Formats: C-alpha cells, structure tokens, sequence
C-alpha cells in the first residue's frame, strides 16, 4: 500500500442543498 | 402527501442501525419508485447507497418527489422506540419540516406517534457509473463480519485477493501476520451458506478494516453479502434487503 | 431478638436491587407486623415506601420494635452473595450494632453467614396522607419500564395524560416529540397482561424521566404496576410483592 | 411545566435520629 | 521441526484466556513429552505452571527441545481468530523466530494461517519442590469462582480454613464480615459435583482475592478444582485439562 | 495477617535468557 484514497478520486462530486 | 405502510418494520430499524454510526446525517430522496439514499462519511473514504423500492412496502403513496434532510442519529433514536413486530408507517407533507412515524403494536391496542425534526443539509453526492466488476464474491454475511472482526486483531489493513477457486483475506501488524482462505463451495446441498466466485480477472486490493467493521453492521439485513472488486477502484459491499431493495457500501482502496 | 426466615430469598435481593441506586442509606423499621421503610432520595424529589408484612416470611419473631440504620449499598453487596434459590434468614439483637444474614443453599451442605455493620442516620421522614386518587392505572410493569426507557430517548420530561378510555405518555425534545397511547384492554382472555383505568377525573401531569427510570428497577418484583395520579400532587408508582407486601415510589411533579 | 417540586412541598417532614 | 495437531482446539484458546490477564509474556518449553510453562506475574506474588502432555494432542512431533519466548497478549489475540470447533495445528522450526498456527474449520473449506512473532525474554523461573500437602480440597470450579467473586464484595483478603469435615472461606472489610462454609458431600449420587477433603492437619491461610479472581479464569478448563494448602506456604490451585494435562496457580500467603 | 509474601520467599529463583 501507499496512500488511502477517497471516493471523490473516482466519482464526480455533486453538491446539493437540502432544506427542511 | 407521502405515506409508506411497512408491516415488517424491523427492517427499517436495521436500516438505521447500519447507517447511524457511519453517517450522522443524510438526505432521503422519496419518489414514486421508492426511497433512495446516497452519502459519504465525514472522511469521504466510504460511501453508502440505500434503496428501498415501493413494492417492498405494504402500501405506498408519493405524489411529488421529496428531499428530506435527516439526522440519522435522532432517527435511530426514534426507531429504538419501535418493537420488532411493530408495523411502521412513514408520513410526510410538503409544507412541513418534519417526518411522522407511526408505530403499531400487534395487540392491537398500543399506538405510538413520533414527529422527527428535519434539518438543512449541505451534502456532496457522487455520480456512480454503472459498471461490470472483475471479481464478484457471494458469501455468508456472518462469515465476512467474523473475518473482518478477526483480522482487526492483527493489523489495520486487510488484503483481499480473489482468484477463481478461492478468496483470501490477509492482515499484517507488529505481532505478525494472518491469512484466511475461503474456497468455493459445492452448493449441491445449500444456497445461502455457500461461497461462490465470479471472476473475469484475479483481483488484489488493500482496505482499511475500521470502515469494513462499520459496514458489517448491516449483517442483520441479509444472510448473504456480495463483494465487487476491480483493480484500483472502490470495493462494493452489498447487502440484499429481501422483497425490498439493497444497501451498498463503497470503500476506497489503498493504492 | 428479631428473626425472619424467608424461603423465597430472591425477593429481598430484588428489594435491594430496586433501592440501592435511588437511595444509598435508609432506616429499616422492624415491628411485629413486619418491615417498613420510608426514604427520600438525596434531592428529595422522590420518596420510597417499602412494606414487607410478617406473614410473607416463612417464620417471624419480633419482641420489641427496632430502627436499623442501614447502608443499602453494603446491604446490596451482601445480598449479591446469595443465590436465587437461597433461603435467607435475617437476625438481629438489641444491644448489637449489626445485622446478621444467613444464606442457605438447596444442597443442603452450603451455608453462608454475613455480619453487616449498621450505621448512624440523620434522616427525614414524611407524613403521607391516606387518600383517594383521581386516576389509577394498572398496567404491565415491563410495558411501563419500556415506555419510560423509550421516551428517555426523546426528552427529559414525560407528560402522562389519563382519560377514561386510554392513558398517554408524551415527550418533547430538540429532535422532536413522541406520543404513546395505551388503550384499555378487554380482559376477557387475561388478567395480568391487561391495561385497566379507574378514573374520577382526567389527569395530566409532567414528570422527570430519570427518576422513573430509577423506579422501573423494581420490575422483577411484579408483573404488574399501578400508577396513582391526582392534580398537582406526587405520582404513586406501586409494585406489589406477591404474598408479602409492596414497594411504592412517590415522584414530585413539574407544576 | 414551570418548576420541579419536591416531596417536602406536599408532605410534612419529620426528622429522625437513628443510632446503630 | 515441531508440529502438534490438536482436534479439540478450544482447549488451547481457554489456556490463553486463563493466562494472558495474569501474565503478559512467558517462555513456552517444547519437548518430546509435551509443552511446559512456568511464569510469575509482574509482582511475583503468584506463579503459573502449565502442562500439556504430548498424548493429549491428536498428533505430535518434536525432534529437539525449543524455548519459545511468547507474548501471551498477541497469542490470545491470534487464538481469538479461531473457532471453538476448529482443529488447531502448532508448527515451528529451529532457525525461525516465529510460531505458525493453522486453524481448520469443520466445513472443510475454510483455512486460516497465522504467523506469530516470537520475542526475547529475560525471565525468572522457580524451583518447585515435589511435596505432600496438609490439606487437599476437591470442589466444583464454578463454586470456587463464585465464592471468590462473592467474598470480593466484602474485603480484599480471604481466610481459607480447612478442617476434616468442612472448608470455610471468610472475608472482612469496613462493611462487616462474611463466612462461607462448605461441608463434605456424600458422593453416593455423584462424582464431579462433590466436595471432598483430604486432611493431614487443619490449615488456616490468608490470601489476596484479586489474584484468586485472576486464577478463576481457568474455570472453563475443568468442572473441578483442587486446593492444596500447608502452613505458611503458597496455595496451589489446580485445574485438570481432560486427556491433556493441567494448569496450576501458586499464590503466596499473607503471613 | 501481617505481610504479603512473594513466590521467591519460598522457591529458588533461576534466571533464564530466551532468544527468539
């Protein structure tokens, strides 16, 4: 091993604003 | 108006007992086809995708789509107030900032009403590509949970190496190492207790055991678990929710 | 000389497991009619009244009345050394500052002797008026304990609202609210699993849930529990000790 | 609610000295 | 080459669950006659002697004697990764600083390999004289464990007084005292549930209860336990390992 | 009681050096 990647290194990040 | 009557309410309880420790808050997307959830943990190392299809419920009504900002901690707290044999109804409006949960006991004479405050959320959602994986291993869930639990005693990381005839989980630490080799089973006497492997190419990946130990809290949802692995991509740990849908845990590898 | 032989000794164990957490120290009044206890907790918000009548014991002897200053912590510690099927004998003198507890095992070949140091006490006792209550609810003890436990997840306070056809327990906190409605049961097929209500006037009172959670540790004493409520007065939570007496928990309301 | 009362607001308090 | 195949592997697990809390590290002496261990705890108040004879294993091979410096913590951690019905194989070389442990599941289709790092040790071994004891008490193990557990609630020390017709365990603290008297049983209807006493002279000794509570973690190894006592010498607490050997706990008295 | 003895007050202590 070398580096712990994250899910954003593979999948495109969509920001969302949820009001409730 | 959104209203979902679910007879086997314990399921939902389990759903919240498999999420609230990994993610404290999440957006619940309610549509005519059912309930969808997608949320990374605070470290963005793991992601969860929940699917509860509408046919899984006893009754279901959803006129227009709704995005419910939900605190899974408080929701788990509320679902703790429901029995296992309880029939659970989810009900929400459009101009209301709450979610109603009705718990019905099998007397019938006990009735519970809970109003959960919904919250505002600034979350990140990921675009997950529909793909084919190199290795797919179907195995007992308790077996996987047990393996992660055991290898958690050896080291911080687990090396999953899948060939065609067997799947291996290894771990190394300052006390030494450990190898666990599960062979394919001749399912001539079973179906769910079996270990099967569908391989296109042999795969070797390293993962953090703490996240997997977070994942294995979805064990009460199914007797089986599926592991989807390809080279240098996040692992998919899927639990099937019978007559309902699924719960998927994505985990980023250690390249 | 005071000597009480009790075959079903576990009872006493339970008695100490329902008290030692709420009150650390108490005066045990021993008379010919049996054992009486009355003690407020350190905050004086709750009170406890214990009654163990002499006919409940297998044998009983009490010449002159005795007031035993007892540390319930140490007493619970000593009763932890007794089995469930153990026959327990209480024995005390007049010119002695201790209490003897003899534990007999069902062999018979095991015998235990324990000498408990008694202490000095400066306590407050309350004059409790013999009265009629507006609402009296008889319900399963485990049900009440479960309700308090569940509503403890919502808020700090519980609103008990008793009408003629049902009893409701509500709770509110920064996560939202919760309502639990228990209806009266048609006891045509039961006796102890039933929920009955004797009402003169509808009653609504608010109480602290932590104290009730202290109270529900007397659940192993009986399968039933009774709640006596009147307007703006302390609630009475009574557990019947079969063939013995009772244990009552008084709780001051939040006016 | 408004104020958490105590048991002494309702019942008369008798002090007792127990020696043992 | 050293190789020991043991079908009833759980035994070894128990062996490590009865040691790792009292001693963190120990030297395992492997010879043709089997496995021997001797180790004082860090305070040198107690000592342990383990004996696992070679005939107890399913198969056994040992060419030349070996002294394995073992960290019992890590070893217990590794044995936690083995099931109860698992067949366990121990394997070691001569020019290798590790110990191999192979766990075989009753499928057969699951196989585990563990390599434990061995360490350097500067330990003290004691010369234990082969002697006859004044009092030898054979009693149920759970009974002894229960007695130590109970008297642990009274005081720090336990006074074991053995006569010819009974064995007594006493304890004193600032809450008072407690006496537990076990009489000899007429074993006309039993064998293992009996309490027997072989006495040359009546013996009275005082011991620390914490160490005994450390000792009673070997309870799952046997249904019986033997106590060997002589005047002003360490007590011997022996647990027999069926078809295998034994585990002895020596405890220095409080003269 | 008076003093908590140790195992070395009764048995002779043999020091051992184990390499692994």
């Amino acid at each position: 091993k070398r580096r712990q990647t994250s899910m954003t290194d593979f999948f495109h990040s969509k920001r969302r604003l949820i009001f409730s | 108006m959104f209203e979902a009557r679910l007879v086997q309410g314990s399921i939902l309880k389990k759903v919240l007992e498999a999420l609230k420790d990994l993610i404290n808050e999440a957006c619940w997307d309610i549509s005519s086809s059912g309930v969808n959830l997608q949320s990374m943990d605070s470290s963005h190392v793991s992601l969860v995708q929940l699917t509860l299809r509408s046919e899984g419920f006893d009754t279901y009504r959803c006129d227009r789509n709704l995005a419910m900002g939900v605190n899974l901690t408080s929701m788990s707290k509320i679902l703790k107030c429901a029995g296992n044999e309880d029939i659970i109804t989810l009900r929400a409006e459009d101009n209301a900032d709450t979610l109603a949960l009705v718990f019905e006991a099998p007397n019938q004479e006990k009735v519970s009403d809970y109003e959960m405050k919904l919250m505002d959320l600034d979350v990140e959602q990921l675009g997950i590509p529909e793909q084919e994986y190199s290795c797919v291993v179907k195995m007992p869930s308790g077996e996987f949970a047990r393996i992660c639990r055991d290898l958690s005693h050896i080291g911080d990381a687990v090396v999953i190496s899948c060939a065609k005839d067997g799947v291996k989980f290894s771990a190394s630490g300052e006390l030494g190492n450990g190898n666990i080799k599960l062979s394919q089973t001749s399912n001539v006497d079973k179906e769910e207790e079996a270990v099967t492997i569908e391989m296109n190419e042999p795969v070797q990946l390293t993962f953090a055991l703490r996240y997997l130990n977070f994942f294995t809290k979805a064990t009460p949802l199914s007797s089986t678990v599926t592991l989807s692995m390809s080279a240098d991509v996040p692992l998919v740990v899927e639990y099937k929710i019978a007559d309902m849908g699924h719960l998927k845990y994505y985990l980023a590898p250690k390249i």
